[PDB]
RNA sequence: GGUGGCCAUGGAAGUCGGAAUCCGCUAAGGAGUGUGUAACAACUCACCUGCCGAAUCAACUAGCCCUGAAAAUGGAUGGCG
C-alpha cells in the first residue's frame, strides 16, 4: 500500500512534531519553547497525537 | 560517586602494570554483554581482561613513578577503543591462537586490508536466475539444473582496492566471509617490546 | 527444516512455565505443538504424572520434542526452589494467606541450591552467588535467627570447597 | 556587555576565487560564479590570507545578537563555495496511497506538472527559481532531482513543490501523500 | 546477565499499577525512564564507552520589552512626531 521507509519519511513531515498547549502551533521534535509571539513562547508543550 | 572511585580504579591498573608484565591490546568495536560473559568464563583459568575509558592514558603516572621508562611505546596506542588483558601463564602464541572464536565477517563496502578475495569456481545454491549480480561486474554464470554456477573464476578485488557496495553485498549473499580484524587482538607488549600484527608475531 | 520441510530425527526444545495441576481448560502449549505431531490432551495429561508428587507451585517446563513424544522435565529455577525450600506445601484453596509468609531458613540447602544450579551463573566460586541466590529473597529471609541483610557482607564457608 | 572583538576564518580551497567588493563577496569556481550582498549585516570581510587562502570575517564591538550574525556569514560562503566547487542536490520521493503521482518537466526545468495527487482535476504548475534545473531523475520509481549551485535557490524550489502537494481537510496523519525531500546532498561527491 | 525476579495472570519476564530491591559480567546497564506490545520483541533512555579539544551546566532572582489584554459617532504621551 505505502512502503515503510517512505511512510516514515512522511510521517517525518507530518507526524513526529510538538504543538504548544497554548496556541496549538506545529513544531519540530526538538522544540521546548515555542515559536509564536501570541503565546509568549510558552514550553507547555506536548507531542503531536500518533494516529491509531 | 567517581571522588573516591575514581581514585580506586587507578589503583587497580597501576597493580596489573608491575605484576603483570605480559599485556595484550584488544580491541572490541563489535561486543555484547553477554558476549564479554562468556570470554572471561573461556580464560578464567588464563587471563584478566581489563576494560577502561579515555583515563587508560594514564601509563604516565605509573610511569611518573620515577621507576619504569619504556611505557612511553605504549602512548601511541591509547586511542580507538583499547582495552588490556594481563596473563600470569601465557608462554606464546599458543594462546593467542586458541582465543580467535567466530567473530567478524560481514565485509562493510568502504575497507581495504586483508588481502585478494577469491570466489572458488562453486555452485551458489541460491535461487532461480539471481544473476543481477554477476551481470552488473560480469563474470561467466550458467544455468545448470535449478542452482547457478560460476563456470570460471579470477579475483574479484585485490589488496589495496576499495570494495564498492554491490560487490560487498554480493559476498555476504555467498557467505564468502572476508574483511575483518575486529575483536581479536591489537597490539601486544612483552618486556617493552614492540609488536606488529604483520605476520610475524604470532 | 533447512530448505523443503524435512524433519530429521526431531530433537527440538521448548519451554513452559506455569504449572497447576496441568491445566485443559481447552489450552496448552498450542500455536507450537500442534505442528510438529504433539497433542492437546494426551501429551498434556502424561505433563501431569512427570511435573507432580509435589509439584502444584508455579514451576518451570522443558519438554523434549521426539517424533511426537514430549519428555517433561522440570528443571528447576533460581526462585521457585526457595519457594519449595518453604515450610513445605500449603497448596491452593485456603492458603489463603497468600505467598509472602516467609521464614524457612534454608540453611545448608541454599548451599544444595546453589549447586543444583547448572552452568547457568557463569560463576564465582560460589562466594558470590551464595549472596546472588541470598538477595535474592522476599519469602525467606535468613538461617534461622538472622536476616539475609548480614549474609551479604561476610560468608564463611563452602569457598574452597566447590572449586 | 559588548564583547570587543569574535571573528571566524574560511578555509578557501584551491579550486576557486573570492574576491570581495567591500562587503559583497563574488565566488567563481568551476560550475559557474554565485553572488551576494552583505550589506546589511555591518561586519568586516578580510582578504588577509594570500594567494588566496582566508576570507576572515570580524564584527567589532558588538553585542549578544550581533556577534551571532558572525557565523552565519561565514556558513553562507562555504555554501556558496560547495557550490560552485559541487552543486547541491537535493532529491525528492514521492508517496502516496492509491493514486499515482504523476510528474513531468515541461521547459528544462522551470516547470514541475503534478497530475492526479489524490485523485484532483486540478493540475498543479511550479515554477523554478532562476538558475534551478529541475530534472526527472532514474534509478529509481517515484523520485525528482533538483540541481544547481544556490542553496538558497534549490531547497526553496524544492519547498514551492513539497508546500504545492498538500492535503485540505484530512487527517494528514493517515494522508501521507505527496512529494517530499528525501536526500540533501551534492552532485560530485569528491 | 542471576531472571517468566516478586506481587499481581487479565496481561507486567524492566515496563496497566504496588511491596520494592540486590548481586554476578562489572566498564556499564536501573530487577528500569519511556516508546509501545495482551505479553514480548524491536526501539530507546539512564549508566558506561568510541571520536573530538575548554569552558560547560542547573535552579533561582530581578531590570527592560513580549504574552495575559475584548466595545461599540473617527482619536488622542496635548499635538506633531
Ligand atoms: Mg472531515
Ligand atoms: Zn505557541
Amino acid at each position: 500500500i505505502i512502503e515503510p521507509s517512505l511512510r516514515q519519511l512522511a510521517q517525518k513531515y507530518n507526524c513526529d512534531k510538538m504543538i504548544c498547549r497554548k496556541c496549538y502551533a506545529r513544531l519540530h521534535p526538538r522544540a521546548v519553547n515555542c515559536r509564536k509571539k501570541k503565546c509568549g513562547h510558552t514550553n507547555n508543550l506536548r507531542p503531536k497525537k500518533k494516529v491509531k | 560517586d567517581r571522588a573516591t572511585w575514581k581514585s580506586n580504579y587507578f589503583l587497580k591498573i597501576i597493580q596489573l602494570l608491575d605484576d603483570y608484565p605480559k599485556c595484550f591490546i584488544v580491541g572490541a568495536d563489535n561486543v555484547g554483554s553477554k558476549q564479554m560473559q562468556q570470554i572471561r568464563m573461556s580464560l578464567r583459568g588464563k587471563a584478566v581482561v581489563l576494560m577502561g575509558k579515555n583515563t587508560m592514558m594514564r601509563k604516565a603516572i605509573r610511569g611518573h613513578l620515577e621507576n619504569n621508562p619504556a611505557l612511553e611505546k605504549l602512548l601511541p596506542h591509547i586511542r580507538g577503543n583499547v582495552g588490556f588483558v594481563f596473563t600470569k601463564e601465557d608462554l606464546t602464541e599458543i594462546r593467542d591462537m586458541l582465543r580467535a572464536n567466530k567473530v567478524p565477517a560481514a565485509a562493510r563496502a568502504g575497507a581495504i586490508a586483508p588481502c585478494e578475495v577469491t570466489v572458488p569456481a562453486q555452485n551458489t545454491g541460491l535461487g532461480p536466475e539471481k544473476t543481477s549480480f554477476f551481470q552488473a561486474l560480469g563474470i561467466t554464470t550458467k544455468i545448470s539444473r535449478g542452482t547457478i554456477e560460476i563456470l570460471s573464476d579470477v579475483q574479484l578485488i585485490k589488496t589495496g582496492d576499495k570494495v564498492g557496495a554491490s560487490e560487498a553485498t554480493l559476498l555476504n549473499m555467498l557467505n564468502i566471509s572476508p574483511f575483518s580484524f575486529g575483536l581479536v587482538i591489537q597490539q601486544v607488549f612483552d618486556n617493552g617490546s614492540i609488536y606488529n600484527p604483520e605476520v610475524l608475531d604470532i | 527444516m533447512p530448505p523443503k520441510f524435512d524433519p530429521n530425527e526431531i530433537k527440538v526444545v521448548y519451554l513452559r512455565c506455569t504449572g497447576g495441576e496441568v491445566g485443559a481448560t481447552s489450552a496448552l502449549a498450542p500455536k507450537i505443538g500442534p505442528l510438529g505431531l504433539s497433542p492437546k490432551k494426551v501429551g498434556d495429561d502424561i505433563a501431569k504424572a512427570t511435573g507432580d508428587w509435589k509439584g502444584l507451585r508455579i514451576t518451570v517446563k522443558l519438554t523434549i520434542q521426539n517424533r511426537q513424544a514430549q519428555i517433561e522435565v522440570v528443571p528447576s529455577a533460581s526462585a521457585l526452589i526457595i519457594k519449595a525450600l518453604k515450610e513445605p506445601p500449603r497448596d491452593r484453596k485456603k492458603q489463603k494467606n497468600i505467598k509472602h509468609s516467609g521464614n524457612i531458613t534454608f540453611d545448608e540447602i541454599v548451599n544444595i541450591a546453589r549447586q543444583m544450579r547448572h552452568r547457568s551463573l557463569a560463576r564465582e566460586l560460589s562466594g558470590t552467588i551464595k549472596e546472588i541466590l541470598g538477595t535474592a529473597q522476599s519469602v525467606g529471609c535468613n538461617v534461622d535467627g538472622r536476616h539475609p541483610h548480614d549474609i551479604i557482607d561476610d560468608i564463611n564457608s563452602g569457598a574452597v570447597e566447590c572449586p | 556587555m559588548k564583547t570587543i572583538l569574535s571573528n571566524q576564518t574560511v578555509d578557501i580551497p584551491e579550486n576557486v576565487d573570492i574576491t570581495l567588493k567591500g562587503r559583497t563577496v563574488i565566488v567563481k569556481g568551476p560550475r559557474g560564479t554565485l553572488r551576494r550582498d552583505f550589506n546589511h549585516i555591518n561586519v568586516e570581510l578580510s582578504l588577509l590570507g594570500k594567494k588566496k587562502k582566508r576570507l576572515r570575517v570580524d564584527k567589532w564591538w558588538g553585542n549578544r545578537k550581533e556577534l551571532a550574525t558572525v557565523r552565519t556569514i561565514c556558513s553562507h560562503v562555504q555554501n556558496m563555495i560547495k557550490g560552485v566547487t559541487l552543486g547541491f542536490r537535493y532529491k525528492m520521493r514521492s508517496v502516496y496511497a492509491h493514486f499515482p503521482i504523476n510528474v513531468v518537466i515541461q521547459e528544462n526545468g522551470s516547470l514541475v506538472e503534478i497530475r492526479n495527487f489524490l485523485g484532483e482535476k486540478y493540475i498543479r504548475r511550479v515554477r523554478m527559481r532562476p538558475g534551478v534545473a529541475c530534472s526527472v531523475s532514474q534509478a529509481q520509481k517515484d523520485e525528482l532531482i533538483l540541481e544547481g549551485n544556490d542553496i538558497e535557490l534549490v531547497s526553496n524550489s524544492a519547498a514551492l513543490i513539497q508546500q504545492a502537494t498538500t492535503v485540505k481537510n484530512k487527517d494528514i496523519r493517515k494522508f501521507l501523500d505527496g512529494i517530499y525531500v528525501s536526500e540533501k546532498g551534492t552532485v560530485q561527491q569528491a
